[PDB]
């Protein structure tokens, strides 16, 4: 309709005026033009990619917000729309070989608190929402179509840039120009994009006592690929909707994702820099590693230095040498172990804590079993996988049995797992640091 | 008169006007109108609290709907999905007459009945009972995630309930049934839950049953109204709860209520006492957590009540599980691994110590586990944790649980000639796992044979078919129930130099001795033993009767330990 | 620049009407909340993020139910300053976040260094030191109400007749944080208002209080501080100034004089008792 069509054009003209216009700064210093400058330097490097914040939007127009807040999937495409003819202005003309215009991805961020899964009552159906947890399964990156031509089989007539729609939803072809089904997909027609999926967790302290923590499906899309791995905690935004006679499932669409915990900072670098200047920093260090235990210098210091590591040779004639280190505490009970154990779990940039009473030979190296879906054998990473790179924490060491310490005799010195099971012989890596308590 | 059942079905009659009209009145007229026994008016203090708090869901009672207005008690297990239409209808208008603004919140409200009498057993049900209202009990076995359902959209969640293990006759085998939960009963119960239901029973066709077996047979499912297991305490209940407090011999009274046709033992009643309340988890800094719970351990003679009193702990709290020795193993009290049912894949599932969580685990002839299955249990007494590293799974879970245990001495009796550690066999970091300990011996004095003998015979008498006085056990259970969850007792400040110079003597001498070693442990458990005194009394800060009460209990559980001629001297060592 | 329900439990008059350090209060505080019809979610979010709807009409919706419960005086007379697209502040935020920055707690050196940043702060060239000072002023106000509670539960405001006194003890919650005379003569402002609210004997609703902190215990030191009976119509006038000079003159008290108001005082630990009691029988 042409109303609509009306409607549709003033608010792109409203979208493409908050970003070209927007402005921080004070007469008393100056004044700066945040989202043009982004969209210049970032399509010069070859991005195209922007990052939005809803404070901002909000605070220059509170209609756009409130709009696209309430009906994101409706929205969302115009402001897209907007930045991409914005980024032409901003750098046309442009060198030889770079004459065509490209598409402009939109990204959000905001200030605003969580809310938990089991917060989600079903009024909030297409409403834009904002949900904390933890990535427990990621898939394996797929092509999926935006737009596609197809063929007809009887008559070789044609139908060209079909436009497919974003999410997890398909599509079906027409039946006129002949047989019931008589259209075909042109592959080489195809414009298609990276595309992938994850499940998220409800967080532990989140869920309360007597109940399953809730769970959900994740859709991601395009400059989001393989931006997170499973373990990690994470913040997520996006658009909430659906894929006995009356059940249905349902999804969640992304549109911004922040790692709860990047590249170091020129202002990081100099504050590190000055770190390493200063005389005493191995007092510093040592005061830092697990401040409540009282004594224990000596323990502390070995710590620091299991940390940071030694390093990594290979030599002239392909030989490697391991440069990590492994640790061992052994004595009464009662002496904080246990707690010195839990802190280093946190302090490293990875690391992983298990029991040896509660762990087996398959899960600590890795495991082959059978894939859910078809009818082939398939790989599994355990304990001593997930943490490559990392610190591994063994809690409960002298419980384990004598075949299955025996397991990890070529991950502690060798640094790689040999596999030659079901079929399937591979090797595979483990770089990691070994952390232990035990009694007499 | 709305009784006048002429030429038609019950179902056909509500339908038509003037009925349908009439029972809406009546209950309308029943919300706004009923009262207690005290003349207060009852409606309106729930109406009240359920807008307070947001919650969109009203409970009535069976057997004061029939006192008072019969008619309708008679019409409703016969025709539930009309009468409870018309309920909901009337109930939303109340609300609405008192709290104006309501309808912002939300647009309907649904009422849900309690306590109907005709409870019928799981593996009775007949088509004589098809669409009418019914009530049941089993276990939950298989619970799907809450899905979406169309109506708008509203959460659905589907379970099955089998026959509650120990009521099937021994060496056969259980039935089962499916039900469905909509709205806010979703997530009102998970795997291994034992409950009490509520709802329709309904029937339906399916192409499988009737290919399956040769004959038109139907398959059936139940249609939730009420989910129960088997704090809502009243403004009566706060008030004689909090005026009790004001006892200055409150102490007396909870502790000669505890398993109370056990006679003597003062110390264990003591001890367990402190247990049942607890002290408070915190986590100073962010990086430095430490657990709240308060474990025990029992060890004496034979014949002295150590396996009666887990009973009654077992009775008197909520989210109690009991298991004895050799009927135990490692995995089950932990976790397990196992190649999903339907799923067909490796899932990990809740044992013992995960299934307790914020609860109590009971544990009966703690001497003769396999070694190897009683070392389990380290990581989740101190940690409170269980991690698992298997079958390509790595994970934790949480156990934050009050562990007690009973034992027996080595060769049958308690030796005072030894000290406990000569006399248990139990290795150290067991041992300092406990919070209090307990030794438990026979006597020979005449006068206390025949009280105890003349307080048996009387106990006899007096449960036939057919110190200060304590409480009735109700009043003691709402009194536990609101001191755990509207208390948190504070530790502003205490006397360091005190607790620092007798904890550096209490260490000397148990070097000297042996019979237990004492650690840093001991301090962080006399926090825990204030606290919860602290928490007995109701009162939100700790004070100084407090710690002198934990220094107390503890060095006195402490002097038993010593060989007979040793006991004086300690005594009179650690004078208080 | 914060929740709904963090400004209801952080006000001071709120706080002593509803008498929020008991678990009872929480509850009166729900029924207000069920009153006004505002959703529980709404008032845990930011007001900046509220939903629109409410926020416009917030104002009247406060009053109206105030003014039912029988707090008359929920409005005052004030002024604000907007500039950009989105700086805005009341007149009160500018002096909550100048006063923390200027008595802050920690020793990041001299004092004149917290007087450094308060002054630059007042300028619109440094704003991000305002969005700084913001963030410690709420600290300061949390510790302040728990430190009531704690005073009032553990029972350390007595009356020795003319007066009610009160003191504080180390290692109790947030103690560094009032030991300034600034920071401590608001705190005990606070109290006199919590307790006169809290109790129901009239012979307390009428008094004069003072109040006693530790300022360096290894030079065995101790401030003083007395206000004026707390009603609503006083015109502000206290006579403590004359009241301890005279005692301690009467006390032959080691004592020094160091602020430029007169009515707080620097005294020798040990002296306390005999001080009070030439105060206690010079008031008489
Ligand atoms: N130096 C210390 N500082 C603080 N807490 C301590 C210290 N030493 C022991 N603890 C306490 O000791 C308790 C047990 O800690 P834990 O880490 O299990 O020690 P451990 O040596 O591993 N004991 P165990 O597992 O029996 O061998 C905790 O409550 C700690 O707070
Ligand atoms: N003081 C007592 N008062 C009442 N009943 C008692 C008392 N002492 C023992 N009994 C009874 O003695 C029986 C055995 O109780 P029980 O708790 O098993 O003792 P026990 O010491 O744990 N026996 P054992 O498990 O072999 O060590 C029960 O019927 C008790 O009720
Ligand atoms: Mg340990
Ligand atoms: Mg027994
Ligand atoms: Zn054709």
């Amino acid at each position: 309709a042409d109303e609509g069509q009306a409607r549709k054009s003033q608010l792109q003209r409203r979208f493409k005026e908050f970003l070209r216009q927007y402005r921080v700064g004070t007469d008393r210093t100056g004044f700066t033009f945040k989202y043009r400058d982004e969209l210049k330097r970032h399509y010069n490097l070859g991005e195209y990619w922007i990052e939005v914040e809803m404070e901002d939007l909000a605070s220059f127009d509170e209609d756009l917000a409130d709009y696209l807040y309430k009906q994101p999937a409706e929205h969302l495409q115009l402001l897209e729309e907007a930045a991409k003819e914005v980024a032409d202005e901003v750098t046309r003309p442009r060198p030889s070989g770079e004459e065509v215009l490209q598409d402009i991805q939109v990204m959000l961020k905001s200030d605003a608190s969580p809310s938990s899964i089991r917060s989600l009552k079903s009024d909030m159906m297409s409403h834009l929402v904002k949900i904390p947890g933890i990535i427990i399964a990621a898939s394996a990156v797929r092509a999926k179509a935006t737009r596609i031509s197809i063929q007809c089989r009887s008559c070789r007539n044609t139908l060209t840039n079909i436009a497919m729609r974003p999410g997890l939803e398909g599509y079906a072809l027409p039946r006129k120009c002949c047989p019931l089904d008589p259209y075909f997909i042109m592959p080489d027609k195809c414009k298609c994009v990276d595309f992938q999926t994850l499940k998220l967790q409800e967080l532990p302290d989140a869920v309360p006592h007597g109940e399953m923590p809730r769970h959900m499906q994740l859709y991601c899309d395009r400059y989001l690929c393989d931006k997170v791995v499973p373990g990690n905690r994470v913040t997520i935004m996006g658009i909430y909707s659906i894929k006995g006679v009356g059940i249905r499932s349902s999804y969640i669409r992304v549109l911004g994702i922040q790692v709860d915990t990047g590249a170091v900072s020129p202002q990081e670098e100099e504050e590190f820099r000055r770190l390493a200047a200063l005389p005493n920093v191995y007092e510093v260090i040592s005061k830092s590693i697990a401040p409540s235990i009282f004594g224990g210098t000596d323990m502390k210091k070995a710590i620091a230095c299991l940390l940071f590591g030694g390093s990594r040779k290979r030599l002239p004639d392909g030989l490697t040498r391991r440069g990590d280190i492994n640790l061992l505490m052994l004595g009464d009970p009662g002496t904080a172990k246990s707690q010195l154990l839990k802190f280093v779990e946190k302090c490293s940039p990875i690391g992983v804590y298990t029991s040896g009473k509660g762990s087996s030979a398959a899960g600590l190296t890795a495991s082959v079993m059978r894939d859910p879906s078809s009818r082939n054998f398939i790989m599994e990473g355990g304990a001593m996988v997930l943490a490559d790179g990392g610190v591994v924490c063994i809690d409960e060491f002298d419980k384990m049995r004598e075949d299955d310490r025996v397991a990890i005799h070529e991950a502690m010195e060798q640094q790689t797992i040999s596999i030659a099971k079901a079929g399937i012989t591979t090797t595979l890596n483990s770089r990691c640091s070994v952390l232990a308590a035990a009694n007499s | 008169n709305l009784e006048d059942l002429k030429g038609h079905s019950v179902r056909e009659w509500v339908s038509m006007a003037g009925p349908r009209l009439e029972i809406h009145h009546r209950f309308k007229n029943f919300l706004r109108t009923h009262v207690d026994s005290h003349g207060h008016n009852v409606f309106k203090e729930r109406i009240s609290d359920m807008c307070k708090e947001n919650r969109e869901s009203l409970v009535v009672n069976y057997e004061d709907l029939a006192a008072r207005e019969h008619v309708l008690a008679y019409f409703l297990p016969e025709a539930p999905a009309e009468l409870l239409q018309i309920f909901d209808e009337a109930a939303l208008e109340v609300v609405l007459a008192m709290y104006p603004k309501y309808d912002r919140i939300t647009n309907h409200i649904h009422v849900r009945i309690s306590h109907l009498p005709l409870v019928e057993e799981l593996r009775s049900l007949r088509q004589l009972h098809l669409n009418q209202l019914i009530r049941t009990s089993g276990v939950v076995t298989s619970c799907t995630g809450v899905l979406p359902q169309l109506s708008i959209y509203q959460n659905y969640q589907r379970i099955r309930i089998q026959e509650s293990p120990g009521k099937v006759a021994a060496g056969r085998l259980p039935r089962s049934k499916d039900a469905i939960l909509l709205a806010d009963l979703v997530d009102s119960c998970k795997p291994g839950d034992e409950i009490e239901l509520t709802g329709i029973y309904h029937n339906n066709y399916d192409g499988s049953l009737n290919t399956a077996n040769g004959f038109p047979v139907f398959a059936t499912v139940i249609l939730a109204n009420h989910v129960a297991k088997k704090g809502e305490l009243t403004d009566e209940d706060v008030k004689m709860i909090t005026s009790l407090s004001k006892d200055q011999q409150i102490g007396e009274k909870i502790f000669a209520s505890i398993a109370p046709s056990i006679y003597g033992h003062e110390d264990i009643k003591r001890g367990l006492a402190l247990a049942l309340f607890g002290g408070e988890p915190k986590n100073p800094g962010g990086k430095h957590k430490v657990r709240g719970d308060i474990n025990v351990l029992l060890c004496g003679d034979p014949g002295t009540a150590k396996s009666q009193f887990l009973k009654y702990i077992e009775k008197v709290s909520s989210r109690a599980i009991f298991t004895t020795g050799q009927g135990a193993s490692a995995v089950g009290l932990t976790a397990y691994v196992q190649r999903h049912p339907v799923s067909r894949e490796w899932t990990l599932e809740a044992g013992a110590l995960v299934l307790a969580d914020r609860g109590v685990c009971l544990i009966d002839e703690f001497d003769k586990m396999n070694d190897q299955d009683r070392t389990s249990i380290h990581e989740a007494m101190e940690q409170q944790s269980i991690s698992i590293s298997k079958a390509g799974i790595v994970t934790s879970l949480q156990a934050r649980c009050t562990v007690i245990a009973a034992a027996n001495p080595i060769g049958g009796r308690y030796d005072p000639s030894l000290t406990f550690s000569e006399n248990v066999d139990l290795t150290e970091p067991i041992i300092s796992r406990f919070d209090i300990l307990c030794v438990v011996r026979d006597t020979v004095d005449p006068v206390q044979d025949e009280m105890l003998a003349r307080f048996v015979v009387g106990s006899h008498v007096r449960h036939h078919p057919s110190g200060v006085e304590p409480l009735p056990q109700e009043v003691l259970k709402k009194y536990i129930i609101y001191a755990k969850e509207r208390v948190h007792p504070k530790l502003n400040q205490m006397d360091q130099d005190k607790v620092a110079k007798m904890y550096s003597d209490l260490r000397k001498e148990s070097m000297a001795t042996g019979s237990i070693p004492i650690t840093v442990r001991h301090i962080e458990s006399m926090i825990r033993m204030a606290e919860a005194h602290a928490r007995i009394h109701l009162r939100d800060y700790v004070i100084e009767d407090d710690v002198n009460m934990a220094i107390r209990v503890m060095l006195e559980s402490f002097i038993d330990t010593q060989k007979f001629s040793v006991m004086r001297s300690m005594r009179k060592t650690f004078a208080r | 620049h914060w929740s709904l329900h963090d400004s209801l439990c952080n006000t001071s008059y709120t706080a002593a009407r509803f008498k929020l350090w008991s678990v009872h209060g929480q509850k009166r505080l729900q029924e207000f909340l069920a009153d006004m019809g505002l959703p529980l979610k709404q008032v845990k979010q930011k007001f900046q993020a509220m939903d629109i709807s409410l926020k416009e009409n917030l104002r009247e919706m406060i009053e109206e139910s105030a003014n039912k419960f029988g707090m008359k005086d929920m409005r005052v007379q004030t002024f604000s300053i907007h500039f950009g697209f989105k700086h805005k502040f009341l007149a009160s935020d500018v002096v909550f976040a100048t006063m923390s920055l200027m008595e802050s707690p920690e020793k990041d050196g001299s004092g004149t260094d917290h007087f450094i940043q308060a002054l630059d702060s007042l300028s619109r060239s440094n704003l991000d030191k305002l969005y700084h000072g913001l963030e410690l002023a709420k600290k300061q106000l949390r510790a302040t109400q728990q430190t009531i509670a704690s005073c009032l539960c553990t029972n350390l405001v007595i009356s020795q007749g003319p007066f009610l006194y009160c003191s504080l003890m180390e290692g109790t919650p947030d103690v560094m944080l009032f030991s300034r005379p600034a920071s401590l003569s608001l705190l005990s402002k606070h109290l006199l208002k919590s307790f006169v609210c809290s109790t129901k004997n009239r012979r307390c609703k009428l008094l004069p209080l003072v109040m006693a902190a530790p300022l360096s215990m290894e030079h065995g030191t101790v401030t003083v501080v007395g206000i004026p009976p707390e009603t609503d119509s006083s015109d502000r006038k206290n006579f403590f100034g004359r009241a301890f000079e005279k005692a301690a003159e009467s006390t032959s008290s080691r004592m020094l004089h160091n602020h430029f108001d007169l009515s707080v005082i620097e005294l020798k630990a040990e002296d306390r008792s005999k001080f009070l009691d030439a105060l206690i029988s010079l008031l008489s």
